[PDB]
């Protein structure tokens, strides 16, 4: 950033896996997620990034997965998810990070990442367990998994701390379509004295056109009238 | 003008090879895909052209050149490539004389033998295409075509490798437009490659008679020393399913010299000297693997890899990596019984597993096997077998820590097959239960044995009633994996109830278990030791009659083990009285 | 030797082991 006309162009030295192929990718910690197009099979991949102050290096790939489920304008999401205790994403509430997920994840404090994708189809893969090599190739169908599927293309994904009573432990998991199906979900623990999570699958106005989060359970959104904003607490 | 073209198609060719001869990591990648972008440009620049005779030699000449280096930087073919396959093949037919590859290549096939000379290019495109078709599985039509090549006297011929090996490569290659790659070069590699999946493929079903053959073709020739290695790893197993073992040990010992990558191998010699039984041996190969694996360049040309598959988990070639090992390690100690061993290799299974936040991830097991909880729990259960009890509770206490956020909040407590209880968390209980008794503690013990029971009556497991998670498909759902855990928690509270002196209240918790799950048959001798304490004849009688007309599945691990465990010796020696 | 090329190569490896030229361990092998 310090870098030794203001105008800079870029020399391709800075280039890191020119994979051209490559739509959407996320950061953690030291991890690098990529989300890279094919033919009709996407596959998730996934590179370490050095943790030392080095030369500023992918290394080798750890984990691939084809999205099965994905078979081809709208550029797919993904999103990180770390529960309590162990940066650029989200933590929930180990209450909601065990419903949505489960136990496996919940147990290995697994970094979970959600990919949206163009059909409106919003997938979460378990970090710890996307490890494979030539030997030991990804299973989709493990690996990754298919919460709720809008019918319709995805903008933003979030977690929101309703109930409000840096690092905030949030309780309910925000997406979005386009045409303004949004799906905030929460803990229940109702009625069984068991967990089960709150679906809705509210229908708002407009195309939506970019989303966001900020204090205290309220998204501010875009129709292509207006800049709108949305209360769940 | 093509001049220039021919000038442009050389110069990229040059600047690839330098690229794949010299250079790092990224200026390899940045001058190829630079190159990838000049053949992409030189084609549209040929294509927009109704093609004369003497453009389509260097037409044909960038499709190859542009394919090569396409496919061996994605490192896969796909459609694309066939598709600008089927582009250069109307343009030669559109020259001198549409529909599909089969029928286009048919004809322009009849066009070639007309002689027009540039078959040197024509045979380099059906290398290329036939490449494409073997790694898309489309080995049916393949035949079609290269038998369309040769004589189609060679049609009965439906074998590949007689008709690729009859196939000749039509000439020296005259002084041409410049290429990256000769059809020779690529028959080699088509050869090497088909032998080896066909191979494969004979060996999963079964057929490792058929399969020696191929692979043996696999071996001579081209074939790269990390092949080479692979090959001869099947012949291991081929071998081994054979009988004949000292064979399969001599290719595993070449496997490991020839080897950089030497994990495969040893997991054959561990499968080996299991069924020997050599268990002494077999976990040694084991350990070494882990350390195999503890330790860790592609060039802008067609090799083999790029045609082999990625392989199954019915591969012999299957090896996961170091944690996934570390637990089969763990995993074979436990069912031997070396208890403490155990212990220690599933310690560090759990080490790596959680505490890599640091370094490159470390994964769990993958889900044909064990979940994350099945395993914690066979962590315990070794723990148990050393006598290290008070661990053994660290462990169930770290488990069920984690995992409040889920349970169920057990409120059905006060109201008493509805609420859902996954049948781990009933088992964690259950363990935390037989750690009390190695420590020796009736009381808080008894409060694990019914609180396990509980959470097998005033709850179902079989809840999926909603698709809300990722769950344990298998271990934690086998109506045999349920029947088979109660029948242990009342026979570990009979026990307890026979340690205190209440036979009455133990009869009722075995009585209990035999009514449940009929083919334990511990269940019957725990019972029949009591009613021959009390009031032998005609229950025993009414009960061994029941037991010789009654005369395993997929239990899980943790239970498994946790059965034998308990479970005591003249058990038979009682049933035979 | 009950079970080609490789077991010409195993003679040789116990050769190397045993110091004797590989035809005296090949012929007593055989005859044994
Ligand atoms: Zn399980």
């Amino acid at each position: 950033l310090d870098h030794p006309s203001p105008v800079i162009p870029v020399d391709p030295d800075a280039c890191i896996l020119p994979d051209a192929a490559l739509c959407a990718f996320t950061l953690l910690d030291s991890v690098l997620v990529t989300l890279v197009q094919g033919p009709a099979r996407w596959k998730m991949q996934l590179f370490e990034q050095p943790c030392p102050g080095e030369d500023p290096r992918p290394g080798g790939q750890i984990g691939e997965v084809e999205l099965s489920s994905y078979t081809p304008h709208f550029l797919p999401v993904l999103c990180s998810v770390s529960p309590s205790g162990s940066s650029g994403g989200f933590t929930l509430e180990d209450a909601l990070f065990g419903l949505l997920f489960g136990a496996d994840a919940t147990l290995l404090q697994s970094p979970v990442v959600l990919c949206g994708l163009p059909d409106g189809q919003l997938c979460c893969v378990i970090l710890k367990a996307l490890v494979t090599s030539r030997s030991a190739p990804g299973d989709p169908n493990a690996l990754v998994k298919i919460l709720h599927h809008l019918e319709e293309p995805v903008i933003f994904i979030g977690a929101l701390k309703t109930e409000p009573q840096e690092d905030v432990h949030c309780d309910c998991l925000v997406a979005f379509g386009h045409h303004g199906r949004m799906l905030a979900i929460k803990a229940s623990w109702d009625e069984s004295g068991k967990l089960v999570p709150e679906l809705r699958e509210y229908c708002l106005p407009g195309p939506v056109l970019c989303a966001a989060c900020g204090g205290g359970g309220r998204v501010y959104h875009s129709t292509p009238s207006d800049l709108c904003v949305v209360d769940l607490s | 003008c093509l001049d220039l073209w021919r000038e442009k198609n050389d110069r990229l060719v040059r600047q690839a090879k330098v690229a794949q001869n010299s250079g790092l990591t990224l200026r390899r990648q940045q001058l190829a895909q630079d190159a990838l972008e000049g053949l992409r440009g030189l084609l549209h620049s040929l294509q927009g052209l109704p093609a004369a005779v003497p453009v389509l030699p260097l037409e044909l000449t960038v499709t190859c050149n542009f394919i090569i280096l396409r496919a061996s930087l994605a490192q896969g073919f796909t459609e694309d490539q066939a598709q600008d396959i089927q582009r250069s093949l109307e343009r030669v037919l559109e020259t001198q004389e549409e529909q599909g590859l089969r029928e286009l290549w048919d004809s322009v096939l009849r066009a070639s033998c007309l002689l027009p000379e540039l078959l040197s290019a024509l045979h380099r495109l059906v290398g290329l295409q036939a490449a494409l078709w073997l790694s898309a599985d489309r080995l049916g039509d393949l035949a079609l075509l290269l038998e369309t090549l040769n004589g189609s006297q060679s049609g009965a011929s439906k074998d590949l490798l007689l008709l690729l090996k009859t196939w000749s490569p039509p000439a020296e290659e005259l002084d041409a437009p410049l290429t990256l790659q000769d059809a020779q070069g690529l028959k080699d590699v088509l050869l090497t490659a088909f032998a080896y999946r066909q191979g494969l493929q004979e060996l999963i079903t079964g057929n490792p008679d058929k399969a020696l053959s191929s692979l043996h073709e696999a071996a001579s020739g081209l074939c790269p020393r990390p092949v080479l290695v692979q090959v001869y790893t099947a012949l291991g197993s081929c071998h081994r399913k054979m009988g004949n073992p000292q064979r399969a040990l001599l290719y595993l010992v070449a496997a490991l010299k020839e080897g950089s990558a030497w994990g495969p191998p040893l997991l054959e010699a561990s499968r080996l000297y299991q069924q020997l039984g050599d268990t002494t041996a077999e976990l040694e190969s084991l350990e070494l693997l882990v350390e195999a694996l503890n330790v860790p360049a592609p060039q802008f040309l067609i090799e083999v890899e790029l045609l082999l598959p990625p392989p199954d988990l019915a591969s012999p070639l299957h090896c996961g990596t170091q944690s996934q090992t570390k637990h089969i390690l763990a995993s074979r100690c436990l069912q031997t019984g070396r208890a403490g061993d155990a212990a220690e290799h599933y310690l560090d299974l759990l080490a790596l597993l959680l505490d890599s936040s640091e370094p490159r991830f470390s994964p769990p097991p993958s889900p044909p096997g064990p979940c994350m909880p099945e395993v914690f729990l066979e962590a315990a259960v070794a723990l148990i077998q050393a006598g290290r009890a008070q661990d053994a509770l660290t462990l169930c206490e770290e488990l069920l820590s984690r995992t409040s956020s889920l349970l169920p909040k057990m409120s059905r407590l006060w109201e008493d097959e509805l609420p859902y209880c996954p049948l781990w968390v009933s088992a964690t209980h259950l363990l935390q239960g037989q750690a009390w008794v190695q420590l020796g503690a009736q009381k808080v013990a008894i409060s694990e044995f019914s609180r396990c029971l509980e959470l097998l009556f005033r709850a179902t497991p079989e809840e999926k009633e909603q698709g809300a998670a990722f769950n344990c498909e298998q271990g934690c759902k086998s109506d045999a994996a349920l029947q088979q855990l109660r029948a242990a928690a009342l026979i570990s509270r009979g026990l307890e109830w026979v340690a205190s002196g209440q036979d009455t209240k133990a009869l009722q918790d075995f009585l209990l278990s035999v009514q449940m799950c009929p083919g334990n048959r511990d269940t019957y001798f725990h019972l029949l030791q009591t009613l021959k304490r009390l009031d032998r004849r005609d229950e025993a009688t009414a009960l061994w009659w029941r037991l010789e007309a009654q005369t395993l599945w997929s239990l899980p691990l943790y239970l498994e083990s946790y059965l034998s465990w308990i479970r005591p010796s003249d058990r038979d020696a009682f049933l035979e009285e | 030797l009950l079970e080609s090329s490789f077991i010409g190569s195993a003679l040789q490896d116990q050769a190397s082991r045993l110091g004797v030229p590989v035809g005296i361990l090949s012929a007593g092998m055989v005859a044994s």
